[PDB]
């Protein structure tokens, strides 16, 4: 059979374990409603390459736009479950 | 091949259950290696080890369900001093039946498993009482 | 025994059937077949077979020259694969070379049988013939007498090669 | 196996060999032919239905072929169907006859002297 | 393709057959054999469309590999006695060789795999083709070594050809996967006979083909390649899909039709030869092909599944092309048991 | 065995030479000599890639045509048979056999390579 | 006061790729409606060359 | 009428007419011959007449 | 039977068994065959030179006839494959179920 039914509790931890192995980032620091700018001390560059990242993780292309908006883990598991139809 | 079947039936049949369950163990085992051979062609198990694993499985529970067969029957055929009776292959059928269920972890398999594999025993024997052929040679 | 000349090809003819059978990249099954033909032409000619030894190599050559020009255009594998480039091929050969070294050693001492019939050795000099006569080759005279006796046979393969022309060219038109 | 192809004296293509000429030929009436006929008849009425053409009157002529060819198929069918049992019927008794030993003739008792066993109903 | 390399090559594959079937020697048998593959390897092609190019390459395959088992078995009997004469085949183990690379030709279980997939690969012509005229090279030589055959392994591998046809047929949604594991079933009746009487086999060979070809004459004619498709011809077509229920009847082998007499006919003679399980399994197991022959007849004619609104252009055309001898085979694939004794001609 | 000798000399002569050229002098073997040579600039993609043929369906045919050389070539033998007018009309008949398949690959444009 | 005959739930149990769907079988898919795959477009690569300056 | 001519129309082809019923006609008579030498033949082989 | 007759049916046996374990490439196959085809005209040649059986030396060269029928058939075959999948992998061949 095809891939599992992922939920939203999947989605989450599979960005926090990529947050966490980003090098520019305390591990123990960051909670999913943090921002990359404010919380982290994180610029452009570096949000850039964490939505590379997520992109290597779930293996879709996420434009220039609707990646600017991505800014705290949170919003990129809403994004993440828009754009796969998971709900619960 | 036919080795271990001229093995079996060489003995008689209430006697020396010891040897008898074992040819029948015999049996049972190269059944299961050849259901595993072919399950493994025909679906890979994606490892070495997974592979191994089912053949043991396979093989064992075959083995297990032979053993089971030959030594209920031998003793049933011994117990009740009524040889070729086809009442002691139902009961090893049974028994047989019964291993299945119990390896496979089902009630529904087992009792059905026991109630097939029991009548299928019986059967047989009957038709080694009567000389029925399965494979009969040509004649007109 | 004498010189054991037969039995060293027919082992390097089995050899080189392994190596083939492996299946590395066809370019080495492609060099394995070449020394298996080769080899095959030499038992062919150890047993008066001149004519039907030396055609099978040429055209087994040719064959073999076209399936390398097919290899580098439709098998190429960026990393071609040897012998003892992966254990799947390595494990092939060694089961191949194993399993002939052990029926070559259970037929040569003792005498056992395998599937059909059994062997003692005595060297593939036993069984010729005696024969002493003639001006000509009976091979030869066997081969030429397709023109005169199989009249049937050359109507069928020129039918057939003719047929397999049209075939390939049919095949390959895609469309 | 084959138990008739290797007999000896058979032609191998001939459908229907001269001896066959000594027996009596399958009348017109047979009813085995009647049923040729009526296959023939029943072709026609499906062809008819399948063409989309009124099914019992279109195309008489095309019927007439139909059961006409069925007709004349039938009969030489009969007639190599009789002709190979009659030969199984002489092979057979040819056999009886000169293997004496294998078919002995048996002095067959009457019932007052055979003992039947009586199995009562009740 | 053209159209005169189409002919040449239908004239290939069955001049193929004739020079199996008319052949003394081993060496022009498997010439036959080689011609015929040959021959039908663009046939299957003939629409190129790359699930014609999966099915030509795996027929290949399995032919190809047959016809190398058929050589070495040829030649292993040449080495034990010098003999190029068709016969009863001297050594046992080229007669296993034979037998089993005359079963990969055929399609016999557990070398069944390639005939389903291949028949759906192909056009429903080449399924015609390669389901009827394929068979009888394979069977003809089969007849000749009859006498030599083993009977343990020719009928095991019917046994499992019955089973595995049946089992196969119950899955199938596509008509021609359906007309491949019924053709796997009759390969199965066809070979349990065949050791003790060879005229049933050739007979039990015509009735299928005749029937086979019926139902394949049908399916083209209402161009229907699943059973949704084929449900739809009822409201363009009802007296097809009434004859291609009493066809579907008869190869059930339900009496009085013609499918009922291969199966009597064959039961009797293994029952004169003291075999009695064997048909009885043999019978019983039938009943396979009959249920996913009825869950058709089900779907096309005894019911009336929904239409769709563009079927009623449909209405305003007649089917240009006709089959001439679709109505012949109708009536030879039902109407034809009150003449079994006819079949003491084919022999 | 003479030929058997013949051919284990000149294999062994030609090792011979590459013993000599392999051993005799002196080696300095670092990357950059022995990087592949495409005219002084590096290798975009690799050797190993499909290379595409453009003449593969020439390639098919000269299978054929090669063994039809093999069925030819006992002709010489073939003329001493005392059924000269049989052996001839064979030996022409296969000949024409080949040249009508040359001639439908012709025409049928088999001949040209693929752009 | 009308004969019950198929409706579209009746016959969609027909139109999957088998009669039984199944864990792993319920992936497959029907064929398409002529035996016509989409055409696989695979980027057959070509062959890139220095010609030059040596 | 109809819109297209319908060349098969209410002359029907009368070579194809007239064919098949003298392909019916020779059949049946040859049957019918047929039918006269082999009893003919039978009663000649058997001493009946 | 001698050493010789044994090791060319082993060279058979061995090329059989390499046709039907596939890896990946049909090439590799397709060698099998012809190798299989080699086995049978080297067991053939040999059985009728020994016996000196002079019609049959006709035969061989015949067989290695429909052997180049059997190659040019699937190279073709290979080459249409090919261009459906830009490779001659087997596993591509799965459009067709049971
Ligand atoms: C008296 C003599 C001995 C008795 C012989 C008669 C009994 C034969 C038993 C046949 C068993 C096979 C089917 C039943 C079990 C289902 C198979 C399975 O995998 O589930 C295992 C099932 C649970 O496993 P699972 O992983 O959960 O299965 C998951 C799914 O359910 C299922 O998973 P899946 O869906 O993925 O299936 C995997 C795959 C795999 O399919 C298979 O398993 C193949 C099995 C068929 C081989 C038949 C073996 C019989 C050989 C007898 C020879 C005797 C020598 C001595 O299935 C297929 O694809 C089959 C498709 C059809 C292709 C057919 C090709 C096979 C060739 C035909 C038969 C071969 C005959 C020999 C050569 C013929 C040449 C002429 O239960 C078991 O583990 C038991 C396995 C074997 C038990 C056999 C019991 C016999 C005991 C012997 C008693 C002797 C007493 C002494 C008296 C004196
Ligand atoms: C006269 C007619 C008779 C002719 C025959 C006589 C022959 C005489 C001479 C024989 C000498 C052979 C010479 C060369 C043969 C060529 C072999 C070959 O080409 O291999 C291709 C074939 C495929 O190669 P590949 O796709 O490139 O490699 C992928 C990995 O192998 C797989 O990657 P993975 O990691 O994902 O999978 C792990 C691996 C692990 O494999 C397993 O899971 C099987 C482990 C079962 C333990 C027992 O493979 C599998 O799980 C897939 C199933 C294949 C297993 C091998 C099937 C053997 C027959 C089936 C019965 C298995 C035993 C059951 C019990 C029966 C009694 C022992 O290789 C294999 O299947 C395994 C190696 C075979 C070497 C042994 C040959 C003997
Ligand atoms: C027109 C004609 C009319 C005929 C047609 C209609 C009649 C025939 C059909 C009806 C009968 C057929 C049913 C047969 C068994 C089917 C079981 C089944 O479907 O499994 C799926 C079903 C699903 O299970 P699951 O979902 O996989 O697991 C969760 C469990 O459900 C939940 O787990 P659990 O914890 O709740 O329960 C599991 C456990 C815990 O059990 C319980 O919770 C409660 C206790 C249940 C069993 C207690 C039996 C002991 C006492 C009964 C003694 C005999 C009756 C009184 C006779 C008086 C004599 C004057 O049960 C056991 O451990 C029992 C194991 C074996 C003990 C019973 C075997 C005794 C053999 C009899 C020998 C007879 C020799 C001849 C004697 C001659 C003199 C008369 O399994 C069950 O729930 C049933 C288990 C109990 C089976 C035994 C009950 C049947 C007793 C008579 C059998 C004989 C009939 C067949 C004849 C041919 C066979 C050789
Ligand atoms: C041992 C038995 C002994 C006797 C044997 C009896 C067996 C039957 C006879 C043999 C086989 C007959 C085959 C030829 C007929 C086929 C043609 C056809 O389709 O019929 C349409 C046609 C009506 O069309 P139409 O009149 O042109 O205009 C209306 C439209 O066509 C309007 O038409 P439409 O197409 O628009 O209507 C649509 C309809 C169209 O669907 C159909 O028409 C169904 C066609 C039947 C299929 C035949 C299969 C092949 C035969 C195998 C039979 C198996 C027998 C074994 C027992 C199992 C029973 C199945 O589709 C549906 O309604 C679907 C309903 C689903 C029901 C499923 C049942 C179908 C199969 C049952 C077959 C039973 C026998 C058929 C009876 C004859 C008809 O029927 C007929 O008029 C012909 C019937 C017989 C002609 C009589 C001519 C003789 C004149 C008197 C001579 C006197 C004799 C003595 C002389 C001396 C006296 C003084
Ligand atoms: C025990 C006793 C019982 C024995 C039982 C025997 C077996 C029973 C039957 C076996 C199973 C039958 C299966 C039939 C396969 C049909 C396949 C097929 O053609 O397509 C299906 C076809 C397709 O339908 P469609 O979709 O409407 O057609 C669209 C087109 O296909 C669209 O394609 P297109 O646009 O390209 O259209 C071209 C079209 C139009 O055609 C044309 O335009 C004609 C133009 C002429 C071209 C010039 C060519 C000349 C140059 C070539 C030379 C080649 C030489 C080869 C020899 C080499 C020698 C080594 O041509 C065709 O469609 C096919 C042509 C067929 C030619 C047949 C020639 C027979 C060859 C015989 C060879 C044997 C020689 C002796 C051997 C000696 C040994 C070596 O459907 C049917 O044909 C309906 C089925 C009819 C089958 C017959 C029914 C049973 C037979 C009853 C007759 C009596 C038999 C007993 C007689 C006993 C002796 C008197
Ligand atoms: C569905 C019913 C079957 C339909 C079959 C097709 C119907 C059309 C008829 C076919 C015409 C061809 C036969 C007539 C031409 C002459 C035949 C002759 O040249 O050949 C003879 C052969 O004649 C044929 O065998 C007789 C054909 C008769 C076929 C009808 C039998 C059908 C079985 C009974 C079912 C009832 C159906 C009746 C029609 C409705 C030579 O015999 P022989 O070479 O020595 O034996 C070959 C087999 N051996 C060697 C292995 C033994
Ligand atoms: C024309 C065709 C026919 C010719 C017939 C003659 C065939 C000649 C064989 C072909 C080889 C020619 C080579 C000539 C130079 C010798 C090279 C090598 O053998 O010498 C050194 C061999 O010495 C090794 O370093 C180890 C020496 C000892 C260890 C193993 C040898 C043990 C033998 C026991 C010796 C003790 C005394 C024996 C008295 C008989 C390796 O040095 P190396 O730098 O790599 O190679 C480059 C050579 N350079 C320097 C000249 C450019
Ligand atoms: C293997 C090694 C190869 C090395 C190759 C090097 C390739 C050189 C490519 C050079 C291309 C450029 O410079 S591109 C020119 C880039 N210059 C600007 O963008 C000017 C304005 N700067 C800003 O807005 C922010 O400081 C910014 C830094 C963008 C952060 O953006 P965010 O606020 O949104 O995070």
């Amino acid at each position: 059979s095809d891939a599992p039914p992922l939920t939203l509790e999947a989605i989450k931890d599979r960005v926090l374990y990529v947050l966490k192995l980003y090098d520019k980032i305390d591990p123990e620091k960051l909670s999913v409603n943090s921002h990359f700018m404010k919380d982290l001390g994180l610029d452009s560059l570096d949000q850039v390459e964490i939505i590379m990242a997520m992109e290597d993780e779930f293996g879709f292309e996420i434009p220039d736009i609707d990646a600017e908006k991505l800014m705290c883990p949170q919003e990129i598991v809403d994004y993440i479950a828009d754009k796969k139809d998971v709900y619960e | 091949a036919k080795t271990l079947l001229h093995k079996y039936s060489d003995i008689p049949e209430g006697t020396e259950c010891h040897r008898k369950a074992y040819a029948s163990t015999s049996i049972g085992g190269a059944t299961g290696l050849i259901v595993s051979a072919y399950s493994i062609a025909l679906k890979p198990p994606a490892s070495f080890l997974e592979g191994v694993a089912r053949t043991g499985r396979y093989t064992f529970t075959s083995a297990a369900i032979g053993a089971i067969f030959g030594l209920t029957s031998c003793i049933s055929a011994q117990v009740r001093e009524k040889p070729d009776d086809p009442l002691n292959y139902f009961i090893g059928g049974c028994a047989g039946g019964l291993t299945l269920g119990a390896r496979t972890r089902s009630y529904g398999i087992g009792a059905a498993a026991c109630a097939y594999m029991g009548l299928t025993a019986a059967l047989v024997k009957m038709g080694q009482l009567e000389g029925w052929q399965v494979f009969a040679e040509p004649k007109v | 025994m004498t010189m054991y000349i037969a039995f060293i090809l027919s082992t390097i003819f089995v050899i080189g059937f392994v190596g083939f059978s492996s299946k590395p990249s066809p370019i080495y099954g492609g060099l394995g077949l070449i020394v298996s033909g080769g080899v095959g032409c030499g038992i062919v000619l150890n047993f008066g077979g001149s004519f039907l030894g030396l055609m099978v190599f040429l055209i087994y050559l040719g064959g073999m020259l076209v399936v390398f020009g097919y290899t580098t255009a439709m098998a190429t594998e960026m990393y071609p694969e040897v012998w003892v480039s992966n254990k799947t091929v390595f494990g092939a050969f060694v089961s191949g070379l194993m399993m002939e070294f052990c029926m070559v050693y259970y037929a040569l001492k003792e005498e056992e049988v395998e599937i059909i019939f059994k062997f003692n050795g005595l060297g593939d000099w036993v069984i010729y013939d005696t024969g002493d006569s003639g001006f000509f080759s009976e091979e030869a005279m066997g081969i030429a007498a397709l023109y005169s006796y199989g009249t049937w046979l050359v109507i069928v393969t020129g039918w057939s090669l003719l047929i397999g022309v049209v075939v390939i060219m049919e095949i390959t038109r895609g469309n | 196996m084959t138990m008739m192809s290797g007999r000896p004296g058979r032609v191998p293509l001939q459908f229907l060999p001269n001896e066959a000429r000594s027996l009596p030929p399958p009348k017109l009436t047979d009813p085995r032919l009647v049923y040729m006929g009526f296959l023939g008849y029943c072709s026609g009425l499906i062809d008819n239905a399948i063409r989309r053409r009124p099914v019992v009157s279109a195309g008489l002529h095309r019927q007439l072929l139909y059961v006409t060819s069925f007709v004349f198929f039938g009969y030489y069918l009969l007639k190599r169907q009789d002709y190979m049992y009659a030969l199984r019927d002489h092979d057979m008794f040819a056999y009886v006859k000169s293997h004496p030993e294998d078919f002995p003739e048996k002095d067959k008792k009457t019932y007052g002297e055979i003992l039947e066993e009586f199995h009562p109903v009740r | 393709m053209n159209p005169i390399i189409y002919t040449t090559l239908i004239m290939t594959v069955m001049s193929g057959t004739m020079l199996v079937m008319i052949s003394s020697h081993w060496l022009l048998i498997w010439i036959g054999f080689e011609m015929n593959l040959l021959a039908m390897i663009p046939v299957l092609m003939k629409n190129f469309n790359p699930r014609a190019t999966e099915a030509a390459t795996k027929y290949f395959l399995t032919q190809a590999t047959a016809s190398m088992m058929l050589m070495m078995a040829i030649i292993i009997n040449l080495l034990y006695s010098g003999q190029w004469t068709i016969t009863k085949m001297f050594n046992p183990v080229a007669m296993t060789m034979m037998t089993m690379a005359l079963a990969m030709k055929l399609g016999l279980s557990p070398f069944h795999f390639w005939v389903p997939e291949v028949t759906q690969g192909i056009s429903l012509q080449a399924g015609l083709l390669l389901l009827t005229w394929q068979k009888l090279a394979p069977l003809s030589v089969l007849c000749q070594i009859s006498q030599s055959i083993n009977p343990n392994l020719m009928l095991t591998m019917a046994m499992l050809s019955i089973l595995i046809g049946g089992w196969g047929g119950l899955n199938q949604t596509q008509l021609r996967k359906i007309m491949a594991y019924s053709s796997i079933a009759h390969m199965g009746w066809m070979t349990a006979v065949l050791p003790y009487n060879t005229t049933m086999t050739i007979l039990n060979l015509l009735i299928y083909i005749t029937m086979t070809l019926a139902m394949f004459m049908l399916l083209i004619h209402s161009s229907a390649t699943t059973t949704l498709s084929l449900s739809h011809t009822w409201n363009k077509m009802p007296v097809i899909t009434s004859l291609m229920m009493v066809t579907l009847l008869s190869m059930g082998g339900l009496p009085p039709l013609s499918g009922f007499m291969p199966k009597w006919m064959i039961i009797q003679e293994m029952t004169k030869n003291e075999s009695i399980i064997m048909p009885t399994l043999m019978a019983m197991t039938a009943l396979l092909n009959l249920y996913f022959y009825m869950r058709l007849a089900y779907s096309s004619s005894l019911t009336m599944f929904p239409s769709t609104n563009n079927m009623k252009m449909k209405w305003q055309f007649e089917h240009t092309k006709q089959m001439k001898l679709l109505p012949t085979m109708i009536v030879l694939s039902t109407l034809v048991l009150p003449m079994t004794p006819a079949l003491s001609s084919l022999n | 065995m003479n030929i058997m000798l013949t051919l284990l000399t000149n294999v062994t002569l030609a090792s011979l030479l590459v013993l000599i050229a392999f051993w005799l002098p002196q080696l300095n073997a670092y990357s950059e000599k022995t990087s592949p040579y495409e005219c002084g600039f590096d290798p975009m993609g690799s050797a190993r890639l499909p290379f595409s043929m453009k003449f593969f369906l020439v390639a098919i045919t000269f299978l054929l045509f090669d063994l039809e050389i093999a069925l030819l070539l006992p002709l010489p033998w073939a003329s001493q048979t005392n059924n000269l007018k049989t052996m001839l009309t064979m030996a022409l008949f296969l000949l024409i056999l080949l040249a009508a398949s040359l001639a439908y690959e012709w025409t049928q444009k088999g001949l040209e390579w693929a752009e | 006061a009308r004969q019950w005959q198929p409706d579209v739930e009746w016959a969609e149990q027909f139109g999957g790729a088998v009669m039984y769907p199944t864990k792993e079988t319920a992936h497959w898919k029907p064929p398409p409606w002529n035996d016509v795959d989409p055409p696989k477009d695979t980027l057959v690569s070509n062959l890139t060359l220095n010609f030059g300056p040596q | 009428k109809f819109y297209i001519r319908e060349p098969p129309h209410g002359s029907p082809d009368w070579l194809k007419v007239g064919l098949t019923l003298g392909t019916s006609v020779f059949l049946w008579i040859y049957l019918i011959k047929q039918h006269k030498e082999d009893v003919l033949e039978y009663k000649r082989r058997n001493g009946l007449e | 039977m001698p050493l010789v007759y044994m090791n060319i049916i082993m060279a058979f046996a061995i090329a059989l068994a390499g046709l039907l374990m596939y890896r990946s490439h049909l090439m590799s196959s397709l060698l099998c065959l012809e190798g299989m085809m080699l086995s049978l005209f080297i067991m053939s040649t040999l059985i009728i030179l020994n016996t000196h059986f002079t019609l049959a030396n006709m035969m061989p060269i015949i067989l290695l006839v429909f052997a180049a029928c059997e190659a040019a058939l699937g190279l073709s075959l290979l080459v249409m494959v090919s261009n459906t999948y830009g490779t001659d992998y087997v596993q591509n061949l799965n459009l067709l179920q049971c």
